[PDB]
């Protein structure tokens, strides 16, 4: 007999939400992996990807 | 030396009698609202029962 504090079990999730930026531009995989000429290790090339 | 008069002094003293009752929920403190974490917390349940 008495009053008891209880932990959380009653709530359970049932759905999921995804929210990404809406972009339709395929990313330049062919310009870095299929490049005709690669750089020397000492002068290694760096490319921004955005 | 014998007193020939008197004073009626009122002194105030303060005593703490209680403190704020508190309760803690292990599940939502440690494993905030994720089921993956709360599953891992079952094996430590005894500790919270303490
Ligand atoms: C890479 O180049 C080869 C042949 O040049 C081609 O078959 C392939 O489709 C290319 N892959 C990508 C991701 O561009």
């Amino acid at each position: 007999k008495g009053i008891y504090q209880t932990s959380n079990f009653r709530v359970q999730p049932t759905e999921s939400i995804v929210r990404f930026p809406n972009i339709t531009n395929l990313c330049p995989f062919g310009e870095v992996f299929n490049a005709t000429r690669f750089a020397s290790v000492y002068a290694w090339n760096r490319k921004r990807i955005s | 030396a014998i007193p020939t008069n008197f004073t009626i002094s009122v002194t105030t003293e303060i005593l703490p009698v209680s403190m704020t009752k508190t309760s803690v929920d292990c599940t939502m403190y440690i494993c905030g609202d994720s089921t993956e974490c709360s599953n891992l917390l079952l094996q430590y349940g005894s500790f919270c029962t303490q």
